[PDB]
């Protein structure tokens, strides 16, 4: 135990660091528990993790943090799956601890550089889409329906003013709708909308599939049809498949949208499992240009994520949930996607909270195209107001009410 | 550190569960060092749960200092000390103390230490003058018996 | 019927007065209710109290007026499910019942009295007990407490 | 809610059923919570789930079960990933419930028949390996250069184990690259087979960062004549696992599934996904062997062991089986017992798991071949004793001691 807990160790620039929160079984000292985590997760005296710091969680009993370093040599270059089996494979099942949660990881530059990172990244993605100076908009199509009627709904919404339209995350290929036709009809909807409006529009076609070969076939067809972006569920399908698709995307010029379905299974409970900020970092290394992060309208933790997936360098700040300073070594960021419970009344806040480098995915308008219209107007009004100097967290009500008089579509939305 | 009568409904802002284990002054530091720190109201029954059983239980209505304590909550009976029996005796006392705030940091704040016989309350400055940077508990409130007149 | 005041979340901010009752449970049974200390001696300053008998379980209740009125003879009975005890509708939640053994005699026709049922412990209307000629009960229910709700 | 909770509904033979446990936020009725689970996990008239039964968890305050039916059409044929996003995608994040756990799934025959199932299964595997009448044995090498690793493999297999396993955390690292491990291990196998006349193998880890690398590793193992390969299905993902399973059938290679990281989502009893669900999902996806872990809550463990081996399992709540599951002649999966086991537990393991199992052991006083010998002897002694009607739960001490009189290796083990 004393061969793992080493209170006087300074981490190296090449070490992978991890921060765990745990609650020891009664009778088990915090230090012994920390040593045990390092042992279970590692081993040859250069192949063992070291626990270098243990401290209590302020305000909680039987709740501690432990900081563990792991030598660079233990991790397969370019592989998220190897990092995860090493760090989270068996520590969670360890008997001397009641509960265990992984809060954070510092990826050393030496390891960051072995990963592809996002296919295109935020700046490239804006250039490809030719969209600047604002957040992007989209929505999910309801009913969540034949391929022809589905295509019509997509057309109307994109034509109406949204940048993106999304497939329900649970529909891959079903007896009532087969992917090959959804892809054809959606592509038509996009092409007509683009031709008519002069803008670039896409649709998050779901290419999630039961096998790798099928995943590629779906992705290849989306490319054949000229689709700029595709969607994938990185947690259910997993990282081997996600990484594979990301590589394909970079080679082929297609943007990749990552959905976070099933994350709740892993991180909802505050005292066990893996915090999403860890998964978010892992994804940035694996691939993905867009990532669902969800909205807030814990705020501090949310802001933490957003910087971690977008900035080149993030200073440690425990009040924001960041345990370790993280240098991304010029790897591009991932554009966050806000969602859940949002409509135009929240537009002010969403613009101020996330800034310009984001996508807002909206839910029901009383009049499809009028919906797109109401959100397009509300967003532009909010962005312009922000640039002028209005405070969106206070004046947001007036900004929307005034905007509502320019376009009755927005008034109709605001009226409810 | 307020001194409050046990009086009903003076402030109208709410009504809920709060418990502190009781010690007698005569008992001394040993009783304080042994009283259960974590008293957790839960389930839905709301019967309070203590990490360990305690003989005497008193609650202090959830006034703001009492609510603030959380862990380390303790209540200390104090008994007087009349030179003349005919002169009215001082009332029995109780001290709500935060054992979690054992360290002496505030000069104004009173802290619980040990008298030659029983326990005593001493100013933080006095304790620092005596070079004691530690105390058993930090007194957060003062006592006074329910007076209907 | 039965007066029901529900304990609520966030009520811990500023209770000016609070009262203490021993706790008995449905599983523990009638014997526990007889065993519970009836006289709680108030030598209180801002609350200091002693009990005639040592008791393992205590519930801290706010000084709601019906609970405050009881004084001696006050007990709280824990029920896993509200429906079985309540003659009326239930929300499938744990029930806390405050009973005064001093008024156990059945004189109030509409008054509810805790009694030993064959299944366990039940709250019964006084008129119903009078129909069965039951002159005495475990305790007279004063208040029913429901859990905090988010 | 009245469109989701229907107390008088009888499930159809083609419905998928799921059993959930939950604890509703205070002030939330159980029925309302149940209806919500059904809505969140399905559309929310033939595309919606229905909650048909709600009951309290005996002995547990504010804890309920809910039974929900889902129409066959909501699931993509042959796809585990689709079934999971539909059922566990976002219901776990639902606000009116404090916690949610999935206990069981009934897969209707109509859906079971769209899946491949295990590449070979229990009976085929015994025939391919020509091993009958007993559990199979193996171990993990504790420590090395590829050649040193190969020597350790040789000695262990040569000494009497059927299988040797790669550490689950070693894929490819600067200190050892997979291609060399594969060559030296294969040589060790070939020498041991030639010298003993039996069939021996090694669970080569082919878990990889991409599907292409996964295939390269699997193909190389095939070229070298390796009868079995290993994969981490939870870390790698179901898309990758399914892909490998199809490959395995075509190429005649047995597939061993490791369960690392399962603790992340199934350890706590009030949140997440019970292992038995994952076990069923895996049987449908693929894999011939699955780690079950040891028992030396045996009731719950045995429950899923039958679910993954038997053709027809009657519901029995005392064993954690909520629904009757008809596997429609799909082959079963061998359980693998592991962790915390040694010859002392051999009696128990044989009686508990029967013959259709693999026992994996973690050193022996006289090195690896004596190690292997001691386990081989202990197992054969236990099986033969069982066949004579000896009660292994009581006589096990004598069965091992008697065996120790003819085998110095076993005796050396029993000495400790």
């Amino acid at each position: 135990k004393l061969t793992y807990y080493t209170p006087d160790y300074t981490p190296k620039d090449t070490d992978l660091l991890a921060a765990f929160r745990f609650s020891p079984q009664p009778g088990v000292p915090a230090d012994e528990a920390g040593a045990a985590i390092a042992a279970e997760s590692s081993t040859m005296d250069r192949y063992k993790g070291k626990c270098y710091h243990i401290e209590p969680v302020q305000g909680e009993e039987n709740s501690y943090f432990a900081f563990i370093a792991y030598p660079l040599d233990l991790f397969e270059e370019g592989s998220v799956t190897n990092i995860l089996t090493s760090i989270v494979g068996n520590v969670f099942g360890f008997k001397a601890i009641r509960s265990l949660r992984l809060e954070d990881i510092r990826f050393p530059v030496a390891l960051v550089k072995t990963f592809q990172g996002p296919p295109h990244g935020i700046q490239v993605e804006r250039d490809l889409l030719n969209k600047y100076g604002r957040p992007m908009l989209g929505c999910t199509i309801k009913p969540k329906l034949s391929a022809k009627n589905y295509g019509r709904a997509v057309y109307e919404c994109l034509r109406g003013g949204l940048d993106f339209t999304k497939d329900d995350e649970n529909i891959n290929s079903q007896p009532f709708q087969r992917w090959r036709d959804r892809f054809l009809f959606v592509a038509d909807a996009i092409h007509k909308s683009q031709a008519e409006t002069g803008e670039i529009k896409g649709h998050y076609l779901n290419v999630t599939a039961p096998t790798c070969e099928e995943m590629m076939k779906r992705a290849e067809f989306a490319k054949e049809l000229g689709m700029p972006i595709i969607m994938h569920d990185f947690l259910t399908a997993g990282f081997t498949a996600n990484t594979t698709l990301a590589k394909w995307c970079r080679d082929n010029g297609v943007l990749l949208h990552i959905h976070r379905a099933m994350h709740a299974v892993i991180d909802r409970q505050r005292n066990h499992g893996i915090h999403f900020r860890v998964l978010a970092k892992c994804l940035r290394l694996s691939g993905g240009d867009h990532l669902h992060s969800g909205t807030v309208v814990d705020k501090a933790s949310t802001l933490g994520f957003v910087d971690l997936m977008r900035e080149d360098h993030i200073e440690a700040d425990r009040s924001r949930g960041v345990f370790f300073t993280q240098d991304w070594a010029s790897m591009p960021g991932v554009l966050p996607v806000a969602s859940g419970g949002i409509h135009v009344w929240h537009m002010p806040a969403l613009v101020e909270i996330f800034g310009d480098d984001s996508v807002l995915q909206f839910g029901g308008h009383p009049w499809n195209a009028p919906g797109a219209t109401a959100n397009r107007v509300a967003l532009e009004a909010c962005v312009q107001a922000r640039n002028e100097g209005r405070d969106l967290y206070r004046e947001g009500g007036d900004i929307l009410r005034e905007a509502g008089k320019w376009s009755p579509e927005l008034a109709a939305a605001l009226d409810l | 550190i307020p001194v409050v009568r046990l009086k009903f409904g003076e402030v109208a802002e709410a009504t809920s569960v709060v418990v502190l284990p009781v010690c007698k002054a005569e008992e001394g530091e040993k009783k304080i060092l042994e009283a259960p720190m974590e008293i957790i109201a839960g389930g839905d029954f709301k019967v309070v749960e203590a990490e360990k059983g305690w003989k005497r239980w008193v609650v202090l209505p959830s006034w703001n200092p009492v609510a603030a304590i959380g862990k380390g909550g303790v209540a200390v009976s104090f008994r007087d000390r009349k030179v003349l029996p005919w002169d009215g005796k001082e009332e029995p006392l109780l001290v709500v103390a935060d054992r979690v705030r054992n360290v002496v940091e505030a000069d104004d704040g009173y802290y619980l230490v040990v008298a030659e016989n029983g326990l005593k309350l001493e100013k933080g400055s006095d304790l620092k003058a005596r070079e004691v940077k530690e105390s058993l508990g930090m007194v957060v409130l003062v006592v006074r018996p329910p007076r209907e007149d």
